[PDB]
């Protein structure tokens, strides 16, 4: 979630104020995938060090 | 005296009677000014028309 500050203002005496409500944002970010293989055989596996 | 909120439990509308919202209401108060005018200088770069 994002967002922005509100804004002051300066006012009298028996001034009436005015709403501030800030406004709302909302980034987003996927999840991906990667991957390797290697195959292998089973006398070499047992062969090499 | 430095930044204080208020809570107001109950808003009103056009009738008098409540319309279902809240708020929160803040004030501050504080002033300044230049009392020696020659203890400054201050360079205007102006651009002519």
């Amino acid at each position: 979630v994002s967002s922005a500050a509100v804004q002051w203002s300066w006012d009298a005496e028996f001034e009436e104020v005015s709403d501030d409500s800030p406004e709302f944002g909302q980034p987003e970010i996927p999840v991906k995938k990667a991957q390797g293989f290697v195959p292998i055989s089973i006398e070499a596996l047992q062969d090499e060090a | 005296i430095g930044m204080t909120v208020e809570f107001i439990p109950h808003l009103f509308g056009t009738n008098r009677r409540p319309n279902g919202s809240r708020g929160w209401f803040a004030y501050y108060r504080m002033g300044a000014d230049v009392v020696n005018p020659n203890a400054f200088r201050l360079l205007n770069v102006e651009t002519a028309s």
